[PDB]
RNA sequence: AUGUAUAAAAAUAGAGGUAGGCUACUCUCCUGUAUCGUAGAAGAUGGGCGAUGGUUGAUGAAACGGAAGUGUUUUAUUGACUUGUCCAUGAAAUUCCAUGAAUCCAUUGCAUACGACUUUA
RNA sequence: CUGCCGAAGUUUCCGGAUAGCAGAAACUCAGAUCAGUUUUAUGAGUAUGUAAAAUGAGAGUUUCUAGUGGGCCAUUUUUGGUAAGCAGAACUGGCGAUGCGGGAUGAACCGAACGUGAGGUUAAGGUGCCGGAAUGUACGCUC
């Protein structure tokens, strides 16, 4: 395996209005719960469901039960931010959250873009 | 199907008399 | 091909009914690509057509058409009801419609 | 349908757009605001443009009082080419005179009034943001 | 329990891949693969341990896990030592013949309780049959699985059954002596 | 009444006994047929000698009804390919 | 959604007893009227208190002092069976007094299919020290290396294109 | 989300009534569904469980010309059309015309081999069973009760799943040529801002 | 019908690779909200610039597809179009939604209540 | 043909009268009386009977004239019991004169009481498909 639901572990939110946010698993409440934490201020510390997050493969070296200054340092010295950022699966999600709030005008320009692209279509013989 | 010697469901008749069942078994532990 | 189709591929689900009794006025319709009540919101009011075809040469053409218009969603699976001004026909469950992108408020 | 079209001003209930006709070939026309999608596309200059003229009046159509119609000559008749007079392409020519350079300046703007735009596979418009 | 594993030295042996869940032993004697999907059980690999894990199991599925482990050090044995069975003929009157065909595979069995009908076995694979000349009337079953060598010794006894006879009395039959391994 | 493995009781759709099934076919024995045609034209009796071996009447004559029925040579005229399929 | 209410009530003030004795429970309901019902039933069994001589003097919801500090609560309560006579205790490990009671009330339902009627909570009490649990799954729970796979993943726009990748 | 006009769903791995349901009610929306690979549905419920429930089900015969009874189909895709046409009102004109919209068969004839097969994930055994839960394949229980051309469809199917690789390697093979002449055009990088 | 656009296989307590020598690498997965395709009087008329490709129509083919192969390629031409990048004309008053045999008649009797069946002509 | 009003469904005396329920006619009554109701008080044995505030409604009589005088089902108390059924009362309910939603289907079950319609929202029951509506959310149990 490569997940394993455990103090310190980087957690994306699924569901909720945290969607898609980051978290880090501060403590194990139980079998289907966990209280989370995010150095970011609009994400607060609280406790969630396993269903609603999904076991990122990154794991952070975090003491049991660091409170929000502690997690928010560690984080930092540790940089999870710009390393889950080096996955390509944060640019994926990143290249789709960009995808959706594109306007007509964006779009018109973009097939344009990729039909310039793809008029290549040259391969060596 | 079912793998059921009998109809797990029963007639209304029988559902009926079921409650009349009920009613003995209330007969025996109050008066009887 | 691809420089026309405004509209939105819908499907006619059934009447608005209960068990046992239909209610032809108002009809239940499936928008595709619309999911939930929330989703549903938006094609509010919007007019939905159903285009058929006869034999007859009506103004010269074989393509009528019944106009209607989405009122509300149905359930939380994202249908709505549509009345529209001939009550459809009931052959006609499961067939396409056509949900326009007016009157718009966008 | 489908033509993108840039709108000069709000009119009692309409708006009076029209597409650069050496662009999308759109005249001066009143559109009704429940028929309209508007974008995020860029702003186009309209101070330069003089609207006063584009009344309701304007473009209203002669009133016949009467059902009669539906003649091969009277289809013959209007048409693009006469029953409107030299004025309508003279304002029309002074519009697209003040815009073009305005939709030049900015790019792509030509190009995306050239342009239909229409609904492709996968697309939903309660999603979509324009 | 939320975690339940039994750990596992392997030994010598050269590969103990367990590749969706199957288990392709090779030994300096031999390979045998043979398949684990019957049980979600999670196998890691470590160096020299082998960890057979279960998260959350019950008692009927945590059951397993020892199960997977005997069979999984069963096999081991086999590809490493491997089992022989010594199985010694019982007569009291008539021999019992026997005959083995390619290499042992197959065993006739003839003249038993003076019947006229000869009983054909053929062996699991990976079980051959031999006579030792060490001990009279001796049959000896080697192989690598413990599973095949012990069902071929179970068939050959079964077949040889006394019916419709006082078994207090008449002592006719194959009986297996002993069970270990080659070396 | 008889045997219900012939219940249809009806009249046989076709003059000529169809076969129903041939033996199975085995790439090891070389090319041959496996059926005839031929005309029933009636039976006599004859004798022939018992040579069944445990029989009461081993080494014995005896007399058997047996059938002849003419079978001129057939003439190959075509080849029929069949595929296998899952219907 | 269970509340924590205190609910203070005594008897009507009288000649015999013009100083009535203040009773307080601390006692779970989804609302306040449920829960000043719930404390007239208890304390009538008790101290045969009759409502309408009675009145309620305080009613305060109580929060979590500790929202976001896990704990293990051990609860005792008076289980209704078929014999209609019986004692529990039982361990739950979460981050409020509210939640565990919740979990309470769903586990013996579930389980012994004991109604909220029937059951009564006796006692609740917040075991700090790890030693006192007596539970063998909250113990596993409060091992210092607690880490295992998620179970029961599982996980409109029916017609997926592909398999679900149900892993990693 | 949205239909297609035709729709081929690969049965393997599904469960029989939770697919039958979906395809049910896709079917009276008007669509029309192929599903393949009948042979490889999965019902909850060990075999000899599923076994003897079939067995009952072949035990529905009459006195009076059982050719009056109930027809038994051992195809698996019979099966599966069985379980399909008990969620539909066949009796009703509207559900009759659901059924002819059905096509469902054994493997992956040649027709739909070419062909784009989705799944239901609504459906899918592995999403919707519990771990160490026993099952059965409708192929092994049709095999079993009378079903005779297991073989044919296996070694069909093995044949179709070597020209399917083969198929994949020249257009895997393919990809990766475009994938490689993909990051040559600086456009891709110029305006990457756009998500694309 | 309104793009009637999309063919690995298997696993889910794992797979797929790349790069290596059944074993040592690291990377990817976490569904398609993807990829392909998409500007043009239903799509007009010419002119450049830059590819030297793409999309096809009609011929000529050879290889492939049998499970229901009725489709896959490779092409040799020919006729078009090309938006890859720029230009110049045209558009409208539709001046606010509507779209050769068989049968009967004969013949046979291997058949038969009557039809049917097998023959012959 | 349409409309309006609309029972009784049984006491009490010898098949009839009386009364009850329904109307009509003619009166007096609104600083008045009523009530399938509840309080308060008195006593007496949580109930009882008697009297005197709350709430509601205009409240009263006289004549005379129709129809009705069954049953079935269910709850509770109680009287006995009997292999076990049940048998005997009382009690007010439901049906009966009454459609409609649900309970797969139904004299007695759950809702609900009806002019013709449009819209909205619910009861009971439901939301995998048949079938309108979550293959919803969360926690367990079961092979």
């Amino acid at each position: 395996f490569k997940r394993y639901v455990e103090v310190g572990r980087v957690v994306l939110v699924t569901k909720g209005e945290y969607t898609g946010k980051l978290a880090v698993i501060v403590d194990i409440v139980d079998h289907k719960r966990a209280l989370i934490d995010s150095p970011c201020s609009e994400f607060p510390r609280q406790v969630i469901r396993y269903g609603s997050v999904v076991l990122t493969h990154i794991v952070m070296k975090l003491p049991r039960g660091a409170r929000s200054g502690i997690v928010a340092k560690k984080w930092k010295a540790q940089d999870v931010c710009n390393k889950w950022a080096s996955s390509a699966w944060a640019k994926k999600l990143e290249a789709k959250k960009v995808r959706s709030q594109l306007n007509d005008f964006d779009r018109f320009a973009v097939m344009r873009l990729k039909k310039q692209r793809r008029e290549q279509v040259n391969v060596a013989v | 199907v079912s793998l059921k010697k009998k109809s797990k469901r029963r007639t209304t008749r029988l559902r009926s008399r079921i409650e009349k069942k009920a009613a003995e078994s209330k007969r025996k532990q109050k008066r009887a | 091909a691809q420089g026309h189709r405004l509209y939105v591929k819908a499907k006619h689900l059934s009447f608005q009914r209960s068990k046992h009794v239909i209610h032809p006025g108002t009809s239940i319709v499936k928008i595709e690509g619309c999911d939930s009540k929330e989703e549903a919101q938006f094609y509010l009011g919007k007019r939905v057509c159903y285009v058929y075809k006869s034999s007859k040469a009506v103004r010269g053409s074989k393509i009528r058409v019944i106009w209607g218009t989405i009122a509300r969603p149905h359930g939380n699976s994202g249908a709505v009801r549509a009345r529209f001004v001939h009550n459809l026909p009931a052959k006609t469950f499961g067939s396409s419609l056509r949900v326009m992108l007016y009157p718009s408020n966008i | 349908r489908g033509k993108r079209v840039v709108v000069l001003s709000q009119l009692e209930d309409t708006l009076v757009v029209t597409g650069p006709y050496k662009v999308n070939g759109v005249p001066i026309r009143r559109v009704n605001h429940r028929y309209v999608i508007a974008t995020s596309a860029p702003k186009i200059d309209v101070s330069g443009v003089s609207v006063e003229k584009f009344t309701k009046a304007y473009f209203a159509k002669q009133k016949r009082s009467g059902p009669v119609k539906k003649d091969e000559a009277f289809f013959a008749e209007n048409a693009p080419k006469n029953a409107l007079p030299a004025e309508r392409i003279a304002d029309q020519k002074a519009v697209d005179a003040k815009l073009l350079p305005a939709i030049k300046a900015i790019p792509n703007m030509k190009e995306y009034l050239a342009a239909s735009f229409a609904l492709s596979n996968g697309d939903r418009p309660h999603l979509m943001k324009f | 329990d939320i975690y339940k594993d039994e750990t596992l030295t392997i030994p010598k042996g050269v590969t103990v891949d367990i590749k969706a869940r199957n288990v392709t032993v090779t030994g300096p004697r031999g390979t045998l693969k043979q398949n684990l999907r019957h049980v979600d059980i999670e196998m890691k690999k470590q160096g020299n341990t082998i960890k057979f894990i279960v998260w959350h199991g019950s008692r009927k599925h945590n059951a397993c896990i020892r199960s997977v482990y005997s069979i999984i050090n069963n096999m081991i044995i086999g590809v490493t030592q491997g089992f022989r069975y010594k199985m010694r003929l019982v007569y009291a009157h008539f021999p019992i013949n026997i005959n083995l065909t390619e290499n042992g595979t197959v065993v006739e069995i003839r003249n038993f309780l003076g019947e006229r009908i000869t009983r054909v076995i053929k062996c699991l694979p990976g079980v051959t049959v031999s006579i030792s000349s060490a001990v009279k009337d001796e049959i000896i079953l080697e192989g690598n699985s413990l599973e095949n060598v012990s069902q071929s010794a179970a068939n050959i006894k079964q077949i040889c059954n006394v019916r419709n006879k006082d078994i207090r009395k008449f002592l006719d039959g194959i009986y297996v002596s002993e069970r270990g391994n080659i070396e | 009444h008889g045997s219900l493995g012939f219940l249809p009781r009806k009249r046989a759709s076709r003059q000529r006994g169809k076969v129903k099934a041939f033996p199975k076919d085995d790439a090891s024995k070389p090319v041959h047929l496996t059926a005839f045609l031929g005309y029933k034209a009636g039976m006599t009796h004859i004798v022939r000698d018992l040579d069944r071996p445990g029989s009461k009447m081993h080494k014995r004559e005896i007399l058997e009804a047996v059938t002849v029925i003419e079978t001129p040579p057939m003439v190959v005229v075509g080849v029929v390919g069949y595929v296998e399929t899952p219907r | 959604a269970l509340k924590e209410y205190q609910v203070v009530g005594r008897k009507v003030p009288t000649e015999h007893e013009p100083v009535p004795k203040l009773f307080r429970m601390r006692l779970f309901a989804p609302n306040e009227s449920v829960a000043k019902s719930r404390y007239w039933y208890f304390l009538k069994m008790i101290n045969k208190v009759k409502k309408a001589t009675g009145e309620i003097v305080a009613i305060n919801e109580i929060s979590e002092p500790k929202p976001l500090k896990a704990k293990v609560f051990g609860i005792w309560i008076r289980y209704d069976s078929r014999s209609g006579t019986h004692n529990m205790y039982k361990e739950f490990r979460d981050t409020t007094r509210v939640g565990a009671v919740e979990a309470m009330y769903a586990d013996m339902a579930a389980r012994h299919r004991a109604r909220f009627r029937s059951i009564r909570i006796l006692k609740v009490v917040e075991v700090e020290k790890k030693e006192d649990v007596r539970r063998n799954y909250v113990k596993q729970l409060l091992n210092p290396h607690l880490k295992f796979p998620l179970p029961h993943r599982r996980t409109k726009k029916v017609f997926a294109p592909h398999r679900p990748s149900t892993f990693y | 989300s949205e239909f297609q006009k035709v729709v081929v769903i690969d049965a393997k791995g599904h469960l029989l009534g939770r697919l039958a349901s979906v395809v049910a009610k896709q079917l009276l929306g008007g669509q029309k569904v192929v599903v393949v690979r009948c042979e490889e549905l999965n019902i909850s419920g060990h075999f000899f469980r599923n076994k003897l429930k079939y067995l009952a089900y072949l035990r529905k015969a009459c006195r009076y010309n059982p050719s009056r009874g109930a027809f038994h189909f051992r195809a698996p895709s019979r099966i599966f059309q069985k379980a399909v046409r008990g969620m539909l009102p066949h009796k009703t004109a509207r559900g009759q015309a659901a059924l002819e919209h059905l096509q469902a068969v054994e493997g992956i004839p040649p027709p739909f081999d070419k062909q784009k097969r989705v799944v239901v994930p609504a459906a899918l055994r592995v999403l919707r069973l519990k771990p160490g839960r026993k099952y059965c394949t409708v192929g092994r229980l049709s095999s079993e009760v009378g079903w005779k051309y297991n073989d044919i469809v296996a070694k069909l199917e093995e044949r179709r799943k070597v020209k399917s690789a083969a198929f994949y390697q020249a257009k895997l093979a393919k990809q990766k040529k475009i994938a490689s002449a993909k990051e040559a055009s600086p456009v891709n990088q110029k305006l990457s801002q756009f998500g694309y």
